[PDB]
């Protein structure tokens, strides 16, 4: 029984490992998210300018 | 005479040792059980890894 306590340990490890890095990978992830917000909402600002400017010019 | 001899004094081994083993048989299989739910956790977690 003290041998299955000790086998079961190990598997909790490997559990919190692998917890670990998938939260890294998403939290890498997030920051490019937020960038790729700011660069789209910026395009679109611009655009929103160059629709409403051609036909004040017009 | 051996079936009334040795199944009775097995009958007491058994009974002498299920009250201490079925005890721990209990924490042994309860933590087995264990095993196979940490596995379960550690394949889902490495494929979204």
């Amino acid at each position: 029984d003290s041998y299955l306590k000790h086998q079961e340990i190990v598997l909790d490890t490997l559990l919190p490992q692998t917890v670990s890095n998938q939260w890294r990978i998403n939290n890498d992830y997030i920051r490019q998210t937020c960038t790729i917000v700011e660069e789209m909402n910026i395009q679109q600002r611009k655009q929103i300018n160059d629709l409403e400017i051609y036909r004040k010019r017009l | 005479t051996s079936m009334k001899i040795q199944f009775k004094t097995a009958m007491p081994p058994t009974e002498v040792l299920l009250e201490s083993i079925q005890s721990k048989v209990e924490s042994i299989e309860q933590l087995q059980r264990k095993l196979q739910h940490v596995q379960p956790l550690e394949q889902q977690n490495n494929e979204m890894c």
